[PDB]
């Protein structure tokens, strides 16, 4: 999984 | 009881 | 004799569309008001509750209860609504702290152990459990606070365990004269009058109407038409208009669409995501022209 | 295993503007074409606001536990991903509930529990020479972790370690908020090149999660990473360098904001009504030009 | 100034639908959707009152 | 009269089944002063509470 | 009388603050010191409608 930013990822259960 | 009276969460027990 | 203007001209709506999410299980009714352990006041423990048909009726075979309050919402419309940020709070209390589980309530639970919000939407259920929290001899395994310097927030918890200063001089962490475990415990006998008998304490809390929304009550929904002035039912939103194909984008958070007269103009149909204009059906300025009625 | 870091150098705090930054989405209502007027807690315009960094020459390592008042802005500006995170909490040891909210570059961690913090928290990534590979290797924020009611794990992912150089370039900002038992954030991404300073301009912050974690909250305190290699000889409170990266802490209070939707949704203008006469009389006006 | 004065004020009478009046909401459907008649009742006075 | 109404102290050994406010919210009781206290006490059979 | 039109219309407007407008007082501090912020809610309405 390569996000578009780590930051979006808190969201990402 | 978990505690002797007076003492822990047994402190109201006359 | 003259002209007179009447009113605009009105288009009735012609059926009733029904448009719920993709939902098939059950809410956890027995994990909720059947459960085996049940949380003490002071540490009292928030389930969340998502994707799921909240079909109470299904309580009506076990569960009798002693209290039902809802604020926010109408009980009578729960079961047409959709519900945002679902959650369920539980604990046990004694049967004369029931009344503090209301917004602006006083006492030592309202005050040290669960406060609930002055603006709170949801709903308060309470019920009598003395056959399942009471034992000969007593059971004391639940516990409420009864000492704190000052009273909680809304929603907070506090499971601390500080020995409290009641006089002047320190505790330094040990018990003693004027020190007290800030934790104490019920006395739950059988034979305890009612309002010292356990009573298990279900909050739930909700959002209603401004949001995307998982759980939804048990309405069945019916094909979507477009091109027609139609009522519909949106998530539990009510209304009537013309239903067409919408250019607007919306952010993945967003439901509803809103006006300048903050009216809702655009909509997400749940199942199929895709927007839709809202437009009423009812437009245009109608006069009649007459001679007199003694005339014609 | 708590690690109290030494080999820094003192400076005094220093100070940037906030122009118009901070604006985020306040509900989940979609409008177009119109200037909406709303209250809530807003980091006001041309604010003052604290300046953080992470440099190696001087050497700057700053994680202080600063105050949370009534709700936080926060952004970052990286390259080489240092910021990971932060805590919160009110004495932020074992006595009370704390938040940990934290990248170990894997996942994001989310965890409300009795934490013994560290004093000096810090998480580490090792450089090897001979593979030429950054790797996660420390995590040495908290000593202990009881009595607790809410966790998360989120979804695994991939992200660079590497300690690069050269001009910032992701601006990373949020909004943190503590109302009635959630913790809300807010958060925006946007990529960026420049050197020193926060970039001014304006972009909405949407909603990114709403955490019902019912704790009080009045300090708090931002997660780093460091990077340990052979350049960085010595023991493990000295032997260490800090990648180049900044941060900035604002402060919201109540405001009325007269924002700008333009026509496809998106909030592309803001007015702080109480910043002066001239934008009282745009706020009362609902026009963003004056005759 | 004639033709704008009658603009501005046909526009500030749609604007206005958006006051709550003291009412829980400033919209009938979201109103209806979720009280009973006699609440209902209640918000409703207020917004026709408004 | 001439007293602190601090009825905290009531925690510990109380447990009121009824208590209703009218003047005033229950949660603004801390903060006031109060002019003409008189305390009426009597006993009734449980249905009569209401 | 141009002068004493408009020093009475603004002296009426002064004292037409006492007003209770069907609310339980007139002061809103009176309100708020006595009150929880939603019947506060319902009596402030009332005073900032009349
Ligand atoms: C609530 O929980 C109890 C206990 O788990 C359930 O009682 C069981 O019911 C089944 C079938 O009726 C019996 O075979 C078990 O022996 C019962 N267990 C006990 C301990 O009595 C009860 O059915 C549950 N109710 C609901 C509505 O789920
Ligand atoms: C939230 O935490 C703060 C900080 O611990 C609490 O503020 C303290 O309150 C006590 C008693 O009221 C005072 O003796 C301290 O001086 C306060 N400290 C600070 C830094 O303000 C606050 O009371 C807590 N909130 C709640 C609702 O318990
Ligand atoms: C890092 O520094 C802190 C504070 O400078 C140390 O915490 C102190 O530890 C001593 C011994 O355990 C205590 O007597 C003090 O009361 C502590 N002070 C505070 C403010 O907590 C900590 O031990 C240091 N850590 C290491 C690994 O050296
Ligand atoms: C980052 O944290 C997560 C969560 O704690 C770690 O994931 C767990 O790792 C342990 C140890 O290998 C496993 O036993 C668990 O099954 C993992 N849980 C999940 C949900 O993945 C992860 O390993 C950590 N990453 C790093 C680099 O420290
Ligand atoms: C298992 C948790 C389900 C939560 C559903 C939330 C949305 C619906 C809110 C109202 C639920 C009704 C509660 C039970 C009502 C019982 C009625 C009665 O017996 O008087
Ligand atoms: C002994 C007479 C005291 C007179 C006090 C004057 C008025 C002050 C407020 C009245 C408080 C009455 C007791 C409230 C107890 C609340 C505890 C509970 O809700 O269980
Ligand atoms: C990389 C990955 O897992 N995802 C899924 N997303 C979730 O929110 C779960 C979205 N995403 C992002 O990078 C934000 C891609
Ligand atoms: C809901 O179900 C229908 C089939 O009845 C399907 O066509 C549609 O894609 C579903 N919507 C979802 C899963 O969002
Ligand atoms: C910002 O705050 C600091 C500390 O209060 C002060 O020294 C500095 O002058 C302030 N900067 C501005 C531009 O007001
Ligand atoms: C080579 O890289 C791997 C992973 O990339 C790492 O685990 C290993 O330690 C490296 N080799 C050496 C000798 O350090
Ligand atoms: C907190 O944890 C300690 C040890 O893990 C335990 O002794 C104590 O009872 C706990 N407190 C609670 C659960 O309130
Ligand atoms: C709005 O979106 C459309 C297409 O989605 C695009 O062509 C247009 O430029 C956008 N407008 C603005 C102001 O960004
Ligand atoms: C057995 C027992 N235990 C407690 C805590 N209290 C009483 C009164 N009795």
């Amino acid at each position: 999984c390569i996000p578009l930013d780590w930051t979006c990822m808190i969201a990402c259960a | 009881c978990p505690y002797v009276a007076g003492r822990x969460t047994c402190l109201x027990c006359a | 004799k003259g002209i007179y203007q009447t009113s605009n001209f009105r288009v009735q709506p012609t059926e009733s569309i029904v448009r719920f999410p993709n939902i098939t299980n059950l809410c956890p009714f027995g994990e909720v008001f059947n459960a085996t352990r049940f949380a003490s006041v002071y540490a009292w423990n928030r389930k969340r509750i998502s994707n799921c048909v909240a079909d109470y009726s299904v309580l009506y075979n076990s569960a009798s209860f002693s209290t039902f309050k809802c604020y926010g919402v109408s009980p009578t419309k729960l079961n047409d609504l959709c519900f945002t940020n679902v959650y369920a709070d539980s604990f046990v209390i004694r049967g004369d702290e029931v009344r503090q589980i209301a917004p602006g309530q006083t006492g030592k639970i309202a005050d040290y152990n669960y406060k609930l919000p002055d603006d709170f939407t949801g709903c308060v259920i309470a019920w009598n459990s003395n056959n399942l929290d009471s034992k000969v001899g007593g059971n004391y395994n639940y516990l409420y606070r009864l000492f704190r310097k000052s009273n909680l927030k809304p929603f907070e918890r506090d499971i601390s365990t500080e020995i409290y200063q009641a006089g002047s001089t320190p505790c330094n962490g040990v018990e003693g004269f004027n020190c007290y475990f800030p934790l104490q415990s019920y006395g739950f006998q059988p034979t305890n009058g009612v309002g010292y008998q356990p009573y298990r304490v279900v909050v739930l809390s909700f959002e209603l109407l401004h949001a995307p929304a998982t759980v939804c009550g048990p309405k069945k929904s019916t094909n979507l038409v477009k091109n027609k002035c139609v009522n519909f039912n949106f998530n539990g939103l009510t209304g009537t208009g013309v239903l067409t194909e919408s250019n607007k984008k919306f952010l993945p958070f967003q439901q509803f669409g809103r006006d300048i007269a903050d009216t809702t103009d655009a909509v997400r149909d749940p199942q199929t995501l895709e927007i839709l204009d809202i437009t009423p059906c009812s437009f245009g300025g109608v006069s009649v022209i007459t001679p007199g009625t003694n005339t014609s | 295993q708590c690690v109290n870091l030494t080999t820094r150098t003192q400076l005094p705090p220093a100070y940037t503007n906030s122009f118009t930054r901070g604006v985020y989405y306040p509900d989940k209502v979609f409008r177009s074409s119109v200037l909406h007027s709303t209250q809530d807690l807003f980091l006001p315009f041309f604010s003052n606001v604290t300046w953080f960094h992470a440099i190696h020459v001087t050497k700057r390592f700053d994680n202080p536990v600063l105050p949370f008042n009534d709700g936080v802005y926060f952004a970052s500006t990286e390259k080489s991903n240092i910021i990971r995170g932060w805590i919160f909490g009110t004495t932020l040891d074992s006595k009370t509930q704390s938040l940990l909210i934290v990248n170990n570059a894997t996942n994001v961690v989310i965890k409300v529990c009795e934490f013994q913090f560290c004093n000096d928290p810090f998480l580490g990534v090792y450089y090897h020479k001979n593979n030429k590979s950054w790797m996660e290797s420390e995590f040495r924020v908290y000593s202990s972790a009881n009595n607790c009611t809410f966790e998360y794990v989120s979804q695994p992912f991939l992200m660079d370690l590497e300690g690069k150089q050269g001009n910032f370039k992701n601006l990373r900002e949020f909004v943190f908020k503590n109302i009635d038992g959630y913790f809300k954030i807010y958060s925006k991404h946007t990529p960026i090149n420049l050197v020193r300073d926060l970039p001014q301009g304006f972009s909405a912050l949407e909603p990114l999660v709403d955490l019902p974690i019912g704790i009080n909250i009045t300090r708090f305190q931002t997660l780093l990473a460091l990077h340990r290699s052979y350049l960085t000889p010595g023991d493990s409170s000295s032997g260490w360098t800090a990648g180049a990266a900044a941060y900035y802490v604002g402060y919201l209070q109540p405001r009325t904001f007269l924002l700008k939707y333009n026509e496809n949704g998106t909030i592309t203008d803001a007015v702080d009504c109480a910043l002066d006469p001239l934008s009282e009389t745009k706020c009362t006006l609902k026009s963003f030009t004056v005759e | 100034d004639v033709v704008n004065q009658n603009a501005q004020a046909l526009n500030t009478l749609v604007k206005q639908l958006s006051s709550n009046f003291g009412a829980i909401s400033s919209v009938l459907n979201d109103i209806l959707s979720r009280l009973d008649p006699p609440e209902a009742e209640v918000q409703i006075d207020r917004l026709i009152t408004g």
